[PDB]
Order: C-alpha cells, then sequence, then structure tokens
C-alpha cells in the first residue's frame, strides 16, 4: 500500500506528479462579459426640400 | 401637419368626462418628436378632434 503519506523520496511522485501537474493552468480566466456599447449619432438636419414640398 | 392621423366623422360613447360642454372623440395620435443636432423640440406632438356643445 501507500501510508499516511508514503515513505520519503516521496516515493515515486516523479510519476504521479509528472504525469500530472496537470497542467493546472489553472485557468483563473474565462468568465462573464459586460460587453461594451457604441455611441449615437451626428446630425442637425438641413433644408432645401422638404420645406417647399410640404 | 401629416404627423397626424386623419378623420372627423364617427359615433361616440362616453368613457370619462370633465367638461360638460365638450365631447372629445379621442387623442387621435401622439408622437414625441426629438429633433436633431440643429435643434430640439423633444415634446409630444399630438392630434385630437372634439365636438363641443351646442
Amino acid at each position: 500500500c501507500e501510508e499516511p503519506p508514503a515513505p520519503a523520496p516521496p516515493p515515486a511522485k516523479p510519476k504521479a506528479a509528472a504525469a500530472v501537474p496537470v497542467k493546472a493552468a489553472p485557468t483563473e480566466t474565462g468568465a462573464q462579459a459586460a460587453p461594451s456599447y457604441s455611441y449615437v449619432y451626428n446630425p442637425v438636419g438641413k433644408r432645401d426640400p422638404f420645406r417647399s414640398p410640404i | 401637419v401629416e404627423m397626424l392621423t386623419s378623420d372627423a366623422t364617427i359615433e361616440e360613447f362616453p368613457e370619462a368626462q370633465v367638461s360638460p360642454f365638450f365631447k372629445n372623440i379621442d387623442l387621435q395620435t401622439a408622437k414625441q418628436v426629438g429633433g436633431a443636432q440643429v435643434g430640439v423640440p423633444i415634446l409630444v406632438e399630438f392630434k385630437i378632434t372634439m365636438t363641443s356643445n351646442y
């Protein structure tokens, strides 16, 4: 078996913890967006039309 | 001013009333006109038709 911990080198963790870690990451990452928002808009209008045609 | 709905002929049943003298048929239309970069009005353009008394 292996004991409370195992023996001292530690043993053998060069297999466990080398075919592990992992690769962790760990990816403290890919969560939720606020997204972002665009802005509106450029006029004042001009007249030619539509004054005469109404 | 052809923001306006049309018409002026119908048959009217009272819902509510404040002037005993006037039979408004309905707020025929209402549209808040914002304006542009050349200037505001921002307000609510509207149209109403009303038969008075007698």
